[PDB]
RNA sequence: UUGAGAGAUACAAUUUGGGAAGAAAUUCCCAGAGUGUGUUUCUUUUGCGUUUAACCUGAACAGUCUCAUCGUGGGCAUCUUGCGAUUC
């Protein structure tokens, strides 16, 4: 609905991730997204057609 | 019939005449009441004891 | 709760909830039991929903007392969360009163929902 | 199914000028007798109860408020039960058959306390109402009771006594 | 804020006078009287005087019906008139405020925050709807 | 008596099985013959037929017991309306504020 | 399709 | 004589009078009461089997 | 169904549900295979079309001696089927009047006829054939039986509540009629009338008292057996025939007896 | 002003600047629920018509008000005391008034004007067990009632049969919306008026009391035997 | 032209009860009913009532940026002269 809406909670813990996304990540209107099965890799796509694309560093 | 009323009027139940005359001319309202000598109220100092 | 009269069944509280988050979005709903009584006292009330979930229930029920004072329509539902979820606020409410317009554009579901309520009254 | 046919079983029809025939399934069923219903009456339901030891009880609802106890003797009606709200659609016996669910036009489920003996029928309790119009019910036992409404809808009610969702 | 406050004391006021001074009124009652008789005869002829007891002076009027003076031909019934026109006149008070209190609420809701989107309608009765939102 | 402990117990055994000390005593003061025996109500089951009384209060019991109440005070105690009625609604006002909680 | 077993009649 | 005959039948049939503001209605009898149940609700029925008659499904 | 389903049954031990509705069709659903019972599926086993227009009313009996069916509709007879042998066997569609308690009756004096349906008699008088008179009778509001004497006299008109008695005059192509005030008779209900003499007649009110008017008869009563006080009218007087001060009466009990008068 | 006597005894029409009703004192001097006093050396307790039932019968028209100075009175639908005041103060100090109700957040003010008031006496168990107050008070002069639950009739029979006298008083009170809703009143109230007769009631009269309540009737009636 | 039934509503006459005056004949006053001529509301009733339509709803105002509110200047007095309300 609104422009850079979406949050990563981290469970079991619960507790929203602080640091991503900040004020100048370029997420738009959220409208669909999907983590990948093997990389930890999220792609978020938004209403004017872009997919970008994060890598988790972590995996 | 105080149970019966909501907690702002229980707030401001003995500053009528102050209340009054600050609605009927539009001025600014007391904020203590009747409620000014209750020990939390004497506790706190300053505007947040109209808090 | 045994002394939460009359409580909504599921499909009258789904509409019940639904009126309520139409009248919020329309800015016509006042939320809060304190409110709620304020809105009874002047009078501008269309019906009162209320909570049969406050754990002191005896925060609400004084506002039945004085809607059987003024014949205006009251009802209950299971949970404050799920009320203060449809007012759209970030908070458990208590009770929320919708306010009275003539003008407003969800007159007719407000009617609609405040017969289903006095239906069982 | 496993015990054999009481010798007390008959068929009950009612008609839609009013009146009731009484069957019975002995030797290709003879016609024992006949309940007429005068003009402008008519009889949308009955039912059966025979508290196991006492006589038999006929109920029957017309096209009007009312439940009508008959007195099979006489051919007569021996009460005229005005049921305390709306115009009755429906009617189903409790299981032990000491409780008359009438499903009426305003959407009220009235229970009809019966056991006093045959002739008198008792107001119970109106359950939660609703809207449109409840058009056939239902028992499970003694405990709840379903019913068929006019907007799509079944209902199921929880007529058990002595617990908090009566 | 404390001008919608000032209309809100006002229209109680008038609210209250509109209450306390229609409550110590008398007003004519208006029911259709059915009474129960026999077959055909006393339905027949015109129930002959039993609670009339005179056709001319109780009999009409019941908020006083009857069985056996400070110029009472205009200046108590001009007193009357009065009282009921200044009931109805606190009745126009208490609407008319009431409209102006509902007018200056809808613009002080408006001036909060959140979005919202100017709704007109068919004739030209503007309105305002606002976001589905929730306040953080 | 007035005691508003037999005023108490007076509205328990009306509102519940009436086989208390009243009308246990009278039963027992009255073993004649067995007789038939018309209680007030019929949901004093144990107190019409629990030891040795033909009971019946069913449908003229009702018409009988609108005369007796109908003519209480004028002969059958030695008292009269006002004690009748002052004893009656201190009864009444035991009661309620039994009930109704202070 | 009727009644027909070692049933008595109107009996019992 | 035949194009008001039902008028004065039903005039000399039916009750309740005006009587100015008032109303005189009758009382029904006790042998009607307990001889047989009232009349059908004949908006309700006429509800039903309209339904049951209805053009939706094409009745012969 | 093609369209609404008005009236639906079960079996006892719920292995069967028959429905039926206006399409004039009943369906049969079927639970009886063990794995159709462990998996709780029904199955839309069979369907008959037995009836005429509808069906509104529908109810089954199952004992050891019985397991049927029975249906009813706007057509306005009255149908049988088996229950477990619902799609296989036979059924049976009952006449839609078997007259039990007659309507109609005729004298052979006039070769006239007389026929009550719902508060209204018919008379016709035979040669060809020509309807001789109607009384639709309004201060009557339920039937029930007439008869017509000998020598066509007086009819009377008698049901649960009252009964009325009319004395005819043939007037050639017409008949004219006359009532006559009876209060004993306006007071107590008829079950049967039928003219001991051309004035005599005894009638069976439903509260079993037998008059005999224009005087009272001892019944010896029956002691009333587990199935009397069940149903609870068998020790009621049917039947009663008369011709020439010598009667019958008969109770449904199986017990038949004369009297004489 | 001046006052006028009403058909009723006990019943008074308060004339002059405002022409209204009024009733006698028996807790004298002292208002019950704010409601105007009238003195004219005596005093004088106005009635409001559309704050009680009563009240609008009155205003309506009764001409057999059994309410009576000389009588008794059952009221089975006061539980606070807007009406039994007033009708302690027109049955005079002579007689006694049987409030009975069941709901007992209202009976804490019905018993708070009862000691005031000796006239009243208070029964807090419902109307439709006539056995639990038995033992009380029995063979009224003339009973009332204002309940408006499904089974009217039924109570108001019941409650007769046990504690009201032949030839007594019933004054009904019906709202058409706790019967039936979505049909008319005038044949929600025919079916109760006939509802009352299949008991021993012969009705006498009913008024629609339209502006004063909306939807209500009132039906009065002799208790035959 | 609801095929019809039931209702409020003006006139024309005939009246019913309660009071006033007179010997009555009658007259005066008060509350109403019922009958034909118009207007009108309610319930079926057949062509068909629309069997389609309505209203809500999902991320549905806003680059020609949209809106709010407080101020300022001008136009319309040949009149939108502007309500604690948007006149442009």
């Amino acid at each position: 609905a609104v422009k850079d809406a979406l949050r990563l909670v981290h469970l079991p813990s619960c507790s929203v991730f602080s640091n991503w996304p900040t004020s100048g990540t370029p997420l738009g209107k959220v409208t669909s997204v999907a983590f990948s099965p093997s990389g930890g890799l999220l792609a978020v796509g938004n209403e004017q057609g872009k997919v970008r694309l994060w890598k988790l560093n972590h995996y | 019939s105080l149970a019966k009323s909501p907690a702002s009027t229980i707030q401001i139940l003995g500053a009528e005449k102050a209340l009054f005359r600050a609605l009927k001319t539009k001025h600014d309202t007391p904020k203590y009441g009747l409620l000014y000598h209750a020990s939390l109220v004497g506790q706190a100092t300053g505007k947040n004891k109209g808090k | 709760n045994p002394k939460a009269f009359p409580l909504a069944d599921a499909a009258l509280t789904q509409q019940i909830l639904d009126v309520v988050q139409q009248a919020a979005n329309l800015r016509q709903l006042k939320k809060g039991a304190n409110e709620a009584t304020k809105t009874l006292n002047r009078g501008i009330s269309e019906f009162i929903i209320m909570a049969a979930d406050c754990e002191p229930i005896e925060i609400l029920l004084h506002l039945p007392l004085l809607c059987e004072d003024k014949n205006v329509p009251y009802v209950f539902v299971p949970s404050r969360v799920a009320l203060g979820r449809a007012c759209g606020v970030s908070r458990p409410v208590i009770a929320a009163s919708i306010t009275t317009n003539d003008a407003s554009a969800i007159k007719t579901q407000i009617y609609a929902v405040k017969d289903k309520i006095e239906t069982l009254l | 199914i496993n015990k054999l046919t009481p010798s007390d079983l008959r068929l009950a029809i009612g008609r839609s000028n009013g009146n009731i025939e009484i069957w019975n399934p002995r030797n290709n069923w003879f016609q024992e007798m006949v309940i007429e219903g005068g003009k402008d009456r008519s009889i949308e339901g009955l039912c059966w109860s025979n508290v196991n030891g006492e006589s038999l009880r006929l109920f029957s609802i017309g096209g009007s408020t009312v439940v009508t106890e008959w007195d099979l003797a006489t051919g007569l009606p021996l009460r005229n039960y005005d049921c305390n709200s709306g115009v009755i659609w429906s009617i189903s016996i409790n299981d032990s058959q000491d409780k008359l669910s009438v499903g009426c036009d305003n959407g009220t489920v009235v229970l009809i306390d019966i056991s006093g003996g045959p002739g008198v029928l008792e107001h119970d309790t109106i359950l939660m109402r609703q809207e449109a119009r409840v058009l056939t019910l239902a028992w499970k036992k003694d405990d709840f009771v379903i019913g068929g409404c006019s907007d799509g809808r079944i209902r199921i009610w929880s007529a058990q006594k002595n617990d908090e969702n009566m | 804020t404390q001008d919608s406050n000032y209309v809100r004391t006002l229209r109680q006021i008038e609210l209250k006078k509109l209450e306390k001074g229609a409550k110590q009124l008398m007003f004519k009652s208006s029911g259709n009287h059915t009474i129960f008789v026999d077959s055909r005869e006393k339905m027949n002829e015109f129930t002959p005087e039993k609670f009339f007891n005179t056709t001319s002076e109780m009999v009409n009027r019941s908020e006083n019906r009857l069985t056996k003076s400070i110029m009472p031909k205009e200046s108590l019934d001009k007193k009357k008139l009065k009282k009921f026109k200044q009931v109805k006149q606190h009745l126009q008070r208490e609407t008319q405020l009431k409209q102006v209190q509902q007018r200056m609420d809808a613009q002080r809701e408006l001036l909060k925050k959140g979005s919202k989107k100017k709704i007109v309608d068919s004739s030209g009765k503007i309105s305002f709807k606002w976001k589905k939102q929730r306040k953080r | 008596a007035a005691n508003a402990l037999e005023e108490a117990n007076s509205i328990i055994e009306g509102k519940v099985s009436s086989q208390l000390e009243k009308l246990l005593e009278e039963i027992k003061k009255d073993k004649k013959s067995t007789l038939i025996v018309s209680e007030t109500k019929l949901a004093n089951a144990i107190n019409k037929l629990g030891l040795n009384f033909n009971v019946v209060s069913d449908a003229v019991t009702l018409d009988i017991y609108r005369a007796i109440k109908e003519y209480l005070p004028e002969l059958l105690p030695g008292m009269s309306d006002n004690d009748l009625s002052k004893m009656s609604l201190g009864l009444a006002h035991s009661i309620g504020r039994h009930k109704l909680k202070f | 399709l009727t009644i027909t077993d070692e049933s008595n009649f109107m009996n019992d | 004589i035949k194009t008001k005959k039902r008028k004065t039948l039903k005039n000399l049939r039916k009750d309740s009078v005006k009587r100015g503001k008032f109303r005189v209605q009758l009382l029904s009898t006790t042998q009607d009461s307990k001889t047989l149940p009232p009349k059908k609700e004949s908006s309700i029925i006429r509800s039903k089997d309209r339904w049951l008659n209805r053009k939706a499904l094409n009745k012969g | 169904h093609d369209a609404d389903v008005l009236c639906l049954t079960t079996d006892t031990d719920n292995n069967y549900v028959f429905s039926a509705g206006v399409d004039r069709k009943i369906f049969q659903f079927s639970q009886n295979t063990n794995k159709s019972q462990k998996n709780n599926r029904w199955v839309n086993s069979s369907n008959r079309l037995l009836h005429g227009n509808d069906i509104r009313a529908i109810c089954a009996y199952q004992s050891k001696g019985a397991d049927f069916l029975v249906s009813g509709g706007v057509e306005k007879t009255l149908v049988i089927n088996s229950l477990t042998s619902f799609s296989n066997g036979n059924y049976r569609k009952m006449p839609t009047v078997e007259p039990y308690s007659k309507n109609v009756l005729v004298n052979k004096e006039q070769r006239l006829v007389v026929s009550w349906s719902e508060s209204t008699v018919k008379i016709w008088t035979m040669g060809n054939y020509k309807l001789v008179c109607k009384l639709t009778l309004k201060d009557d509001q339920n039937i029930s039986t007439c008869s017509l004497s000998p020598d066509g006299q007086v009819l009377v008109v008698g049901r649960p509540s009252t009964t009325k008695v009319f004395h005819l005059q043939p007037v050639g192509n017409k008949l004219k009629v006359t009532k006559l005030d009876n209060d004993l008779l306006l007071r107590t209900s008829t079950k049967l009338v039928k003219f001991i003499d051309n004035s005599k007649i005894v009638i069976c009110s439903c509260e079993d008292d037998v008059f005999i008017v224009d005087q009272e008869v001892e019944l010896l009563e029956v002691t009333s057996t587990k199935s009397s006080i069940k149903v609870p009218y068998i020790n009621r007087i049917n039947h009663l025939e008369v011709d020439q001060n010598i009667a019958v009466i008969s109770r449904g009990c199986g017990v038949v007896d004369i009297l004489d008068l | 002003v001046v006052i006028e006597p009403h058909r009723h005894a006990g019943v008074y029409i308060a004339r002059g600047k405002e022409d209204l009703l009024v009733t006698k004192n028996m807790a004298p001097g002292e208002s019950v629920y704010g409601e105007k006093r009238i003195s004219v050396k005596v005093e004088y307790r106005v009635w409001n018509p559309f704050r009680s039932k009563l009240a609008a019968g009155i205003m309506g028209g009764l001409d057999e008000l059994f309410i009576a100075p000389g009588k008794k009175v059952l009221y089975l639908g006061a539980a606070s005391g807007t009406s039994v005041s007033h009708v302690s103060d027109v049955v005079g100090p002579e007689g006694v008034v049987y409030a009975v109700e069941f709901s007992h957040r209202p009976g804490r003010e019905l018993i708070s004007m009862a000691k005031k008031r000796p006239n009243i006496i208070p029964i807090i168990e419902d109307a439709r067990h006539p056995q639990k107050y038995r033992m009380l008070i029995g063979m009224v002069d003339c009973v009332f009632a204002d309940v408006a639950q499904p089974d009217q009739a039924r109570i108001i029979a019941l409650n007769s049969h046990m504690f009201l006298k032949d030839q007594g008083g019933v004054v009904i009170s019906i709202k058409a919306n706790c019967i039936d809703s979505t049909v008319d009143a005038e044949t929600v109230f025919a079916r109760e008026v006939q509802k009352l007769r299949e008991e021993r009631i012969k009705p006498l009269e009913q008024l629609t009391l339209e502006p004063y309540e909306r939807d209500h009737c009132i039906v009065v009636g002799r208790y035959m035997r």
